[PDB]
């Protein structure tokens, strides 16, 4: 009771001190007795408000440290550790944003690792803050960290194992080196792919420390090649990728590099040999007949132009290199054809034959992280079903079916060429997010959970995504509901919205390219866009989703449950894609489960409002709430199910954001989430922008992406966030004033302009959030491939 | 997943003949349909 | 998948273009599925149905043997290289390469399919001649890498792992079973290829060859064969079922080693000298006299009457085989310490007819079956002389007079139990087997 008494009294002092610091004018607003009672209670006597705030914090730290000291004699000791730990962490952040905080970075590390020793969840999720605080305070904590993380159970790090192997080339590797090798001893398959993906980027420095790091990494690489089975599995999966697509990606990552003169041929030759090792040299590690046919058609021309060696392309010719690649690609996008038997493209997967005591190919993504692993029940690969189905997209990924040893069949979506680490960490954020949603009463009683699917990056330019079965994408659902008159009249008719919109954009601008928006945002006033939007809105049938669910269901209770599940799941992913700020939510990026009705969100390219920052035509909406989603709930208005789901989920997040803001922080502070990766990501996508006509690197600075996210989780107007975010990306745009004028609203037609900028509440914020996403002035002048009329 | 076939390389029905090749354990002729072949 | 072929073989064999494209691809994976069926339990009959399917496909191949080995563009089986054609000879080479694979029944079917398929090839030579050709033109150690090398894929087997020490980790029981099955596969293929003549005995395990069969069998008999106390292969806690499977697998490799040495003696007469440095010493002879005098101490089971109907003839042919050898005296010196005269005057002095008197009557039946089997070998008068007067035999009537006055009144009567009849039938059969004595 003494320990809990001191926890509570320290929390009281912390609440008062955080209250006076948020607005230090309410202290001179309340009462002459109340102000004097606060000024007495801190003990400091200055009447300056800054010293009385620091004195309140000192009393809070005194009481909480007394609680930690009293806690050293399961549910009540780790609470005492975590209150002091997150208090000193919050103080440290309040210093590091802009001599009292001296003994804090030792204290956070010590008490947080002690809590993680005692099977905590809130200390397990707040662990990468320690590896972030090690670098920024290396004097107080580099050997303390090591001697305390030594005696911590090795499987507590599996969820954050992709940070340690990236830390393993630093000045502070010794603080993690014990747990990495303990993981390699106990559970080797939990570290294999994050080790492989981080061996690509080490750059070991030249000290007595860096050489020991190189010795340690070589030791772990010797320990992880159990027969070299995984590199065969990765290579045979890498066979399942279109070769003209790998060539076009190589043209991308050679052209941009070669445009930087004095081009410095050292990395260019490495890029070329990595091209020729897979698309060149035919006597290869085990290619199949697909890649073999490709090489026999186009391997002789790769030294006719680029030279044996590769020093023949070193006459950079930055226009004529594109001429070479176009001369290739004109044939290349015709001659290839994706094969549909697994023996025709990957003989190692065709001839699997799990061997007589060699190893085990565990099916990837099975160490989630929490609890003891117990890999006796993990699924191992017995063989691959010989039916590969190609999806119909530009970056067409193949679908394989892995027959696991436990009587069952698992389908996966193998896609090569792109970096899946962003998708994996967004899914990890969703795990944190609907772990928060489960520990809330009003959300668990509604049973609100985001549908998560596992994403595994094997290496760069190759990864496996779990296949979600009996699902179909939303645009395919809407287009399969349509009758052959509605369907073909929507697809081939010049008065249909996908053809009328382009005419209306020429009618406003004059041109036929993406520069039409930088003239239509200024040239078209508010009533023209709204009226033209309704005229191209009423051409699609009014109730496609209701007819989809009617012909999808067989009884009125079935229809009611399908529509209620669609509504709840879509409102949850609408409010949870805005907190992260995920953009480019067109109709193919949603997938609806045909046997249950729920919505799944896929394809997380744009992470933190980079849709409304970096695209040429920005996307000024929080989420997808077009006319179908609100005709489905008719006769009930928009105060119905979706509004209460959004309000309940937003309140559940904004109750305690300490867990969420830290995880968004360690996601956005990753070096692999940077401008080089985003630039090379949107290049192989077509999408809204085709090239970069920017001034220097477009100024990606993640200092304030999370400042925006903390503002919107603390209470902000959402349209204030949109102007604040396109101010970072569109100030040198010719239509910046009209972008802000469109996003801000009217003070006449919209609730988002009739509110303050900040200090909002949950009902109010979702009110002006649903107002923005349904604004016809916003939907009428947004991107043409987004299809806002649906 | 159905088997998509192999990538390419680089008076109605026949009647029941009574004469076999393989012995049992321990130009062909055609006919038409006789009312129990197909469903009615 | 096997039930669906055992119904349609009758029609699938009745079309040429359907059988001159599909038969090799069918046979290869039906072998592979039978190899996968090694793991499951012997009640589902999946092994039975795959052997039925393989025999149906084999009779199909046997009929149309003239058109199959003609080089034609057929449909390739899994694991096969890309070729301009396919013949039967490549299938024979696939069968020969998949000879020493660890899975039992698939190894058996692969061996016998090879033997059925070295005929029906264009020139019709015997398997002696064709393998001599391929051993003239591919090296003798290729064949040793097929026999010894388990399967073909991973470079493994007892050529890679001669002792269980090289297969080391934390102790897993199933891994020792993998090693035993690899050794058992090499034993079976060596034993079959030397028995059905087809190879020279002295020119496979000889001059300059890493034939790690003899190293493996020496390590097996040195420490592993005798004392399956299963701790003998750990260097925790054992269950009966983990131990019973171990004893079954341990017994059925001892049996195949006994048949292998039998074939090695009966095939090459001057190749006795190979099995001198390792085999004919305390190890193999200790196991053999142990199996003769009491097999259940070594790890067998009495309930399986089938293996108790196979153990007589294997030890009989083994004792008969080195009867005509320089190892007759090592046989005699290892038999004439557990089988002596006082060894039977000891056991002839128990109280036989009591209602609980299995105090040596349990261990009498082992010596009774031992002398029955020694007599059927034909060496009973070699190990037991006539030490009374003459050809008028001492114990050959003393056992008769024993069981005679054993059912004398005088305590009132001996009334008989269950194992008394089994013992007495054995004593009578040994007494009658001693020679003559019908009068
Ligand atoms: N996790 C998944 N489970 C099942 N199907 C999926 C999954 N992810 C994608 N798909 C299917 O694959 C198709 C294309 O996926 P992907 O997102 O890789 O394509 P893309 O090249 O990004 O194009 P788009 O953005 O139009 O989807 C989707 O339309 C969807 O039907
Ligand atoms: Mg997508």
């Amino acid at each position: 009771a003494f320990r809990d008494q001191n926890i509570l009294l320290g929390t009281t002092y912390r609440i008062i001190a955080n209250a006076l610091s948020s607005e230090p004018a309410c202290l001179a607003e309340i009462e002459e007795d109340k102000a004097r009672r606060i000024l007495e209670l801190s003990g400091s006597s200055s009447e300056d408000s800054e010293k009385v705030i620091a004195g309140l914090y000192q009393r809070a730290f005194q009481h909480l440290s007394e609680a930690v000291q009293a806690a050293e004699e399961a549910a009540g000791v780790i609470d005492a550790y975590m209150t002091l730990a997150d208090f000193c962490d919050q103080q440290l952040r309040k210093e590091e944003e802009n001599a009292e905080l001296q003994a804090y970075p030792a204290l956070v590390v010590e008490k947080m690792l002690k809590a993680l020793k005692l099977n905590s969840n809130e200390a397990r999720l707040k662990f990468p803050r320690l590896l972030q605080i090690i670098e920024r305070y290396p004097e107080e904590t580099l050997s303390l960290m090591t001697k305390e993380i030594s005696s911590v159970p090795c499987w507590q790090f599996i969820s954050w194992i992709s940070h340690m192997v990236a830390l393993l080339d630093k000045d502070q590797a010794v603080a993690v080196q014990h747990s990495v090798e303990e993981i390699t001893d106990n559970y080797p398959q939990a570290i294999v792919y994050p080790f492989i993906i981080s061996s690509e980027s080490y750059s070991f420095k030249d000290t007595s420390t860096g050489h020991k790091n190189k010795e340690f990494v070589a030791r772990i690489k010797s320990k992880l090649d159990q027969g070299g089975v995984i590199q065969d599995f990765i290579n045979a999966l890498d066979q399942l990728s279109n070769p003209e697509l790998l060539f076009k990606d190589w043209s991308n990552d050679v052209r941009a590099e070669l445009a930087k003169t004095p081009v410095n041929k050292k990395n260019i030759e490495k890029m070329y040999e990595r091209m020729y090792a897979a698309l060149g040299d035919p006597k290869a590690p085990g290619l199949g007949a697909f890649r073999r046919k490709f090489i026999q058609t186009f391997g002789k021309e790769f030294d006719k132009h680029f030279g044996k060696g590769g020093s023949k392309l070193l006459r950079m010719k930055l226009s004529d290199f594109n001429d070479i690649t176009n001369m290739l690609l004109l044939k290349m996008n015709k001659d290839s054809k994706p094969p549909g038997n697994l023996k025709e493209c990957s003989p190692w997967m065709s001839d699997f034959k799990v061997e007589f005591l060699r190893n085990e190919l565990e099916i990837p993504g099975q160490y989630d992280g929490r609890g003891k692993p117990l890999p006796e029940y993990h699924v191992r690969i017995a063989g691959f079903d010989e039916r590969v189905t190609v999806m119909a997209s530009l970056r067409r990924p193949k679908r394989i079916i892995i027959r696991g040893h436990d009587e069952r069949e698992h389908p996966f979506l193998v896609k090569g060429g792109e970096d899946l680490r962003q998708d994996q960490r967004v899914e990890q954020l969703f795990q944190v997010m609907n772990g928060i949603l489960a520990q809330d009463s009003a959300c668990s009683q509604r049973a609100l959970q985001l549908r998560t699917y596992s994403v595994v990056p094997m290496t760069s330019r190759l990864g496996l995504i779990e296949w979600l079965e009996n699902t179909v994408t939303l645009k395919d659902l809407l287009l399969n509901t349509m009758s052959q008159e509605e369907k073909a009249a929507y697809l081939s008719d010049p008065r249909a919205p996908p053809c009328e919109y382009k005419d209306w954009l020429t009618k406003m601008s004059g041109k036929h390219d993406v520069g039409a928006y930088m003239l239509m945002y200024k040239g078209a006033n508010r009533t023209e866009t709204v009226t033209s939007f309704r005229k191209r809105e009423s051409k699609v049938p009014a109730d496609l989703l209701k007819r989809a669910f009617v012909r999808m269901s067989t009884s009125p209770e079935a229809f009611l449950a399908l529509r209620s599940h669609f509504a709840s799941s879509h409102a949850l992913i609408c409010i949870s894609h805005w907190i992260l700020g995920i953009g480019d939510r067109h109709l193919n990026n949603f997938m609806v489960a045909m046997e249950t009705g729920g919505v799944i969100g896929i394809d997380f390219g744009h992470a933190f409002g980079s849709a409304t920052q970096f695209l040429p035509v920005p996307e000024l909406m929080p989420f997808r709430l077009t006319r179908q989603f609100i005709n489905l709930m008719l006769p009930m208005k928009e105060t119905g199910l979706m509004y209460s789901i959004m309000v309940h989920a937003l309140r559940a997040f904004r109750s305690d954001p300490g867990l969420l803001t830290n995880t968004m922080d360690v996601f956005v502070k990753e070096p692999s989430f940077d401008w080089k990766n985003f630039e090379q990501k949107m290049l192989k996508k077509g999408g809204s922008w085709i090239q970069e006509i920017n001034v220097a690197e477009k100024n990606w600075y993640p200092r304030q992406k999370i400042c925006y996210a903390k503002r919107k989780l603390a209470g902000a107007n959402p349209a204030v966030i949109t102007c604040d975010e396109l101010l970072l990306g569109h100030e040198k745009a010719p239509a910046f004033r009209d972008y802000v004028a469109v996003a801000r609203g009217s003070k006449d037609h919209n609730i988002r302009a009739q509110e303050p900028e900040s200090g909002l509440s949950e009902e109010t914020q979702v009110k002006c959030l649903m107002d923005q996403a349904t604004d016809p002035n916003i939907l009428g002048r947004t991107w043409e491939g987004w299809e806002p009329w649906m | 997943p159905m088997f998509v076939e192999t990538q390419a390389s680089q008076g109605q029905i026949r009647a029941t003949q009574q004469q076999h090749d393989f012995t049992l354990t321990q130009v062909v002729l055609y006919r038409s349909y006789r009312h129990g072949d197909l469903p009615d | 998948a096997s039930l669906a072929f055992n119904n349609i073989y009758r029609e699938f064999r009745e079309e040429e273009s359907l059988v001159e494209q599909f038969v090799f691809e069918a046979l290869v994976i039906y072998m592979e599925s039978l190899a996968l069926a090694h793991a499951d339990e012997k009640s589902l009959g999946t092994i039975q149905q795959c052997c039925d399917a393989i025999d149906h496909l084999c009779r199909i191949i046997e009929k149309k043997h003239v058109s199959l080995n003609k080089a034609k563009k057929r449909r390739l089986p899994r694991g096969f290289p890309p070729s301009a054609s396919l013949c039967l000879l490549d299938l024979v080479k696939w069968l020969l390469a998949h000879c020493g694979r660890p899975q039992t029944e698939c190894r058996h079917k692969s061996i016998e399919l090879f033997y059925k398929f070295v005929p029906l090839l264009p020139g019709n030579r015997s398997p002696n001649l064709w393998l001599k050709d391929v051993l003239k033109e591919e090296g003798v150690s290729f064949l040793i890498n097929t026999f010894e090398g388990g399967g073909c894929g991973q470079p493994s087997g007892i050529l890679a792992q001669p002792t269980l020490l090289y297969l080391r980790g934390p102790f897993s029981l199933q891994a020792t079973l993998c090693w035993l099955d690899l050794l058992l596969a090499a034993l079976e293929c060596y034993n079959t290829f030397i028995g059905e003549r087809t190879v020279g005995a002295l020119q496979v395990l000889g001059t300059e060859a890493q034939s790690s069969l003899l190293k493996a069998v020496a390590f097996f008999l040195e420490s592993i064969a005798m004392h399956d106390i299963i701790a003998a292969e750990k260097c925790n806690r054992t269950s009966p079922q983990e131990g019973e499977r171990y004893n079954y697998s341990k017994c059925t490799v001892v049996v195949r080693i006994m048949e292998f040495t039998t074939t090695l003696l009966n095939t090459s007469p001057e190749g006795w000298k190979l099995l001198k440095k390792d085999l004919c010493n305390t190890h193999l002879m200790r196991v053999l006299v142990q199996t003769l005098c009491e097999p259940a101490s070594i790890g067998f089971n009495i309930g399986d009457v089938q293996v108790m109907a196979h153990l007589p003839d294997v030890c009989v042919n083994l004792m008969k085989a080195l009867k005509m050898s320089p190892y007759k005296d090592i046989l005699e010196t290892h038999l004439r310490e557990k089988i002596t005269a006082q060894s039977i005057e000891e056991l002839c002095a128990v109280n036989l007819y009591g209602p609980d008197a299995q105090v040596d009557r349990s261990r009498l039946a082992a010596v009774v079956s031992a002398c029955k089997q020694l007599h059927r070998a034909g060496l009973l008068h070699n190990i037991l002389p006539s030490q009374s007067t003459d050809l008028h035999h001492s114990v050959g009537t003393e056992l008769l007079s024993l069981v005679y006055k054993g059912i004398a009144p005088g305590q009132c009567l001996p009334s008989l139990d269950l194992s008394c009849k089994q013992l007495a039938s054995g004593l009578l059969e040994l007494a009658f087997a001693f020679g003559g004595l019908c009068e």
